[PDB]
């Protein structure tokens, strides 16, 4: 509540100076409070604070009268305090693991927003990593298993979340690389490097889960077991994600994410079947790698892309990441990754994903778990209603987007989808795939309704 | 309360006093002399006979009357008291205001200094008196902002002046309680009352420990006092009128004289009929500071309500016939605007200033247009006339000496007119419809890039000189916040612009959205040979095409022609005009319609 009140009332924050100054000494006094829970609101307080302001702060007894003093602002100062208040939140990482998630959840558009933070926030990041991260020629598994998880009053909990730690790192120095360069940004990515190339080679019993040990969700050993699953699940995510774009396109990379991929997915079959969380690739990611997987025919490309492509596997993985962010904006109107919360970058985001979803639908029904035609189609069900619930004034927008007033564009996909409804209606009963039509009767009525 | 955005027409550098000089401050070790003006601005001149022209800069800040200045900290500060209420804080080196104090809640009418304490004492027309250690404003920043109060209480009446002794053991206010109420201010305790003179006492100095007194007043005596006896030693009554301005020697033992009736006399305390008529000035005394290098003073300058200031020479004491019959020096001075009057169109101003020169304005430009020398100022008034009506949208006042523009929430969109009756042209051939107020809104704020949209800066037709003083203040009494437009995109201006720039003009500025028109109803009826409604603007040719399609261009104007009370109407004519000057009696304009 205290998280949504702030982010609603931070217009009247922006045009003001006594407000914000009233709500930096709160949020102050806040802080040097020893009552906890109060801590857990003055971060979340003082990111929003920081994150949308690039200049913030100004510029008792009844025995005293305050005065205006007319001196001119001094931007040397007002660097300092910007400085000294991220100093007290470097120093608060040492508290339990929310602080932690939306302290690293927060830093990326800290980074974003105020540049000149930058040589600070990555002086933090790279210097709480190697508390973990274990440099050395050859230790099997690089990224200390056991380090970020307590032992007290036999009540485990994670504290922390190394996986958004990791993914926080990768898009702070993404960003700083490929935009606002025109060592130490040289040192971190050999280091994530030097996490892959020995991540890759872990034989998955030096993590000591080779087998399925325990992974009860009742006893001592067990729940920590599992917890300690997910953290190398979301390193795994996270470290596709960034291979893919360490270099533009060579086969050496794919090699590695296929391969961590395979460590991955290992994984996932061992821990699904006995007994989940979302995922950690970016949203823009997601898109990007749908449309440059599936549409995209440049004959450089195909060489080392035709390894990703002979995963079948694979495909079910992305279009499932998809759906999944899909789902996550159909019930709330914010997706988990960066841009969550701006609306404009999701929709041009899923406009290329309804324009690469439709071609993969449309172009090739050969012969149509689950096929990947099925999941498309459920995507495409899933992402018309969420366009006609939230995103209502940009329809034009969208079918504009799409490849005349709007009724011919929806007459089209509705022809579109109608002939296949007829091709597969026309087969002889025999176990008819009774599936796709009816979610297909589901997409011309979401359709009709325009 | 309701905020009032207000601006000053005026040229970029006044070296001269545009009005009268209320108090002076003499700094020994530079040879600098400073002006407190009624017009609102302090001057420093240097007083080398050398220089031809002596002014070196003005500071500005000020909003209304400079009531009273001390030069403190061994000339370093000079602290400076104003009718807007507050008391502010100079770099007397540098001319820059440092510090603002708010805590009086009317007129500030005196100030006091005790030189070996470096204490400063204020007290004005709300009968509160605040005592200020200087070294603590000084060590004033925009962190440390906290400062604390000593005040004294007992006054029972507006206080028009004050002196402290230069132990600072003793401090006197005079008021119109007529007795003077002395404290201790170390202590802060009331002292005795002593009771005894019968008016106003606008002049008070103390000997330098603080034993006697003497007091100006106006009922015309001068009266010195005794405080270890309580008691009247000596009454002098030299004047024939009210005593406003007093000056001693070091010695005291002589008191130089000055007030209403523009003589100026020194008189010896100790045997009266000794006494000196030093000069007859021009205009009223109101304050003199004597240069102090040597024993039997060189000179004393004089204040008065004009705008000159003089300085006269003093030959020696022991020698009807003034001593001086011309100043040694004369700091020269400029014409205050004394008249105004605003034309029919409500966007010319015509004015009278006191060396009877008359000009011409354009309030939209906000600048001078034409001088028009020493013609007669209501034959001028008369030859400029034009038969057109447009709603008062703006008052002037002449307080401060200069032309001063306000502009309020009740009536500044009042006033709609059309680009051809305007000097702004119509580049695409048509002339849409302005409202003067809201351009000038757009105009003032230019520079505050919070108005810049997605590039444009302005309204498109005119700009103002960048120079403009803009004033954002309270109505009646209490200034916010005062820049000069052309220093609106600076990021401190931006904020407190942000912070004080009031909804009201947010949307016109920043929303760029249109004000309410406004409709007249009007009746038509037969009697020249329906209930209706229209803008204000509109052309009577308009109503004549109207008659003429409901009952049947060029032909409509060619045969129908409207009358009202009996007079045929100009068809260019609008009728908020008609209605304003034809229309003589009580309820709906009423028209009277006719075929030809």
């Amino acid at each position: 509540t205290v998280q949504r009140l702030l982010k609603a009332v931070q217009p009247l924050l922006k045009v003001s100076m006594s407000m914000r100054d009233c709500l930096i000494l709160v949020l102050r006094k806040a802080m040097f409070a020893n009552q906890l829970d109060a801590r857990k609101s003055a971060v979340a307080g003082f990111l929003l604070l920081l994150k949308n302001f690039k200049v913030l702060g100004s510029l008792l007894s009844v025995s005293q009268v305050h005065v205006d003093v007319h001196s001119h602002y001094n931007s040397v100062a007002n660097e300092t305090f910007c400085l000294e208040i991220m100093d007290s939140l470097r120093r608060c990482l040492s508290q339990q693991a929310d602080v932690r998630l939306m302290l690293y959840e927060g830093f990326y558009d800290v980074l974003r927003r105020n540049s000149q933070l930058a040589n600070s926030v990555m002086q933090t990041l790279l210097s709480q990593l190697k508390q973990f991260y274990e440099p050395k020629p050859d230790l099997l598994p690089p990224l200390k298993l056991e380090a970020c998880i307590l032992t007290q009053g036999d009540k485990i909990s994670l504290q922390e979340p190394l996986d958004y730690l990791l993914c926080c790192i990768q898009h702070c120095l993404a960003w700083y690389k490929n935009t606002v360069i025109p060592a130490f940004y040289e040192d971190l990515d050999d280091i994530l490097e030097s996490i892959t190339n020995r991540m890759i080679k872990s034989e998955l019993e030096d993590f000591e889960l080779d087998k399925s040990a325990d992974f009860s969700q009742s006893t001592s050993i067990g729940i920590k077991n599992n917890i300690c699953a997910f953290l190398v699940m979301g390193v795994c995510e996270v470290l596709i994600e960034y291979n893919f774009s360490i270099s533009s396109f060579s086969k050496n990379r794919f090699e590695d994410i296929l391969s961590l991929f395979m460590c991955y997915k290992k994984l996932s079959d061992i821990l699904n079947e006995k007994a989940t969380s979302d995922s950690l690739l970016s949203m823009k990611f997601v898109s990007s790698l749908l449309t440059a997987l599936f549409r995209d025919s440049i004959q450089s490309h195909q060489e080392s892309l035709s390894v990703l492509r002979s995963s079948n596997e694979f495909m079910r993985y992305a279009v499932n990441v998809a759906l999944q962010k899909v789902q996550q904006l159909k019930e709330t109107g914010h997706v988990s990754g960066p841009d969550g919360q701006n609306p404009e970058k999701i929709f041009q985001n899923l406009c290329d994903i309804t324009r690469v979803l439709l071609w993969r639908y449309t172009s090739i029904p050969t012969s149509v778990g689950k096929s990947i035609s099925l999941l498309c189609l459920e995507g495409l069900q899933k992402i018309f209603s969420a366009v006609q619930q939230f995103y209502q004034p940009k329809i034009q927008q969208f079918l504009r987007a799409l490849d005349v007033s709007v009724t011919q564009r929806t007459a089209f996909q509705i022809r579109q989808f109608q002939r296949s409804l007829l091709n597969l209606l026309s087969s002889q009963e025999e176990d008819f795939n009774s599936k796709e039509a009816l979610l297909l009767v589901t997409v011309l009525t979401s359709l009709s309704k325009l | 309360r309701k905020v009032q955005v207000s601006y000053v027409i005026r040229d970029e550098v006044e070296k001269y006093n545009r009005n009268g000089v209320n108090a002076l401050q003499l700094d020994p070790a530079l040879n600098r002399l400073f002006t407190a003006g009624r017009d609102s601005i302090i001057r420093i001149w240097s007083v080398n006979q050398h220089k031809q022209d002596p002014y070196i800069a003005s500071m500005e800040h000020h909003t209304d009357w400079v009531n009273d200045i001390v030069l403190c900290c061994n000339g370093k500060t000079l602290i400076s008291a104003s009718s807007d209420t507050t008391v502010k804080v100079w770099n007397a080196h540098k001319g820059f205001c440092m510090s603002t104090l708010r805590t009086h809640k009317d007129y500030v009418k005196a100030l006091a200094y005790a030189k070996d304490k470096e204490l400063v004492a204020s007290a004005g027309l709300d009968r509160q008196i605040f005592l200020w250690d200087v070294n603590t404003l000084t060590a004033l920043t925009a962190s440390n902002n906290t400062v604390t109060t000593s005040s004294l209480s007992g006054n029972k009446d507006s206080i028009y002046s004050l002196a402290m002794n230069q132990l600072g053991t003793i401090i006197v206010s005079g008021s119109t309680e007529k007795v003077l109420r002395v404290w201790d201010p170390r202590t802060c305790a009331k002292l005795m009352k002593l009771k005894g003179h019968t008016d106003n006492v606008k002049a008070l100095l103390l000997n330098r420990d603080g034993t006697q007194c003497l007091s100006g007043s106006s009922d015309g005596t001068i009266r010195l006092w005794s405080l270890g006896q309580q008691r009247c030693i000596a009454t002098y009554r030299v004047h024939d009128e009210g005593v406003w301005a007093l000056q001693v020697n070091d010695a005291f033992t002589h008191v130089y004289s000055g007030g209403r009736d523009r003589k100026i006399y020194c008189t010896d305390l100790r045997n009266p009929d000794i006494r000196v008529l030093i000069c007859e000035e021009k205009a009223p005394v109101l304050k003199m500071e004597l240069d102090r290098s040597a024993d039997p003073p060189p000179a004393i300058w004089v204040a008065t309500t004009k705008s000159t200031v003089n300085k006269w020479t003093l030959k020696g004491i022991h020698n009807i016939t003034p001593l001086c019959t011309q100043p040694d020096q004369v700091i020269k001075g400029g014409a205050s605007i004394i008249q105004c009057h605003i034309l029919n169109d409500k966007r010319h101003i015509l004015t009278k200033d006191t060396n009877n020169n008359v000009a011409y304005w354009d309030v939209l430009k906000a600048c001078k247009v034409e001088d028009l020398g020493k013609v007669d100022f209501e034959d001028e008034i008369k030859k400029r006339f034009k038969m057109v009506y447009v709603p008062n949208w703006f008052s002037v006042d002449l307080k401060t000496g200069m032309l001063t523009i306000t502009l309020d929430e009740s009536d500044c969109f009042a006033a709609w007119v059309s680009a051809k009756d305007a000097g702004f042209s119509s580049p695409d051939g048509s002339d849409p419809k302005l409202n003067l107020g809201g351009l000038l809104l757009q105009a003032l704020l230019e520079y505050w890039p919070r108005t810049h949209v997605n590039v444009q800066k302005g309204n498109g037709y005119f700009q103002v000189p960048p120079h403009t003083p803009v004033i954002f203040g309270e109505a009646g009494g209490r200034t916010l916040f005062r820049l000069l437009c052309r220093d609106s995109g600076g990021e401190t201006e931006s904020m407190l612009l942000n912070e004080t720039v009031p909804q009201w003009v947010i949307d016109i500025t920043v929303d760029k959205n249109m004000p309410k028109f406004n409709k007249i109803p009007f009746y038509l009826q037969p009697h020249a040979s329906d209930r209706l409604s229209a803008s204000d603007m509109l052309q009577v040719r308009k109503v004549m095409e109207h008659v003429y399609e409901k009952i049947i261009a060029v032909l409509a104007e060619e045969k129908i022609e409207l009358l009202c009370q009996d007079q045929v109407l100009d068809p260019n004519m609008d009728l908020r005009t008609v209605k304003h000057f034809i229309w003589k009696s009580g309820g709906d304009l009423t028209l009277h319609y006719r075929q030809k």
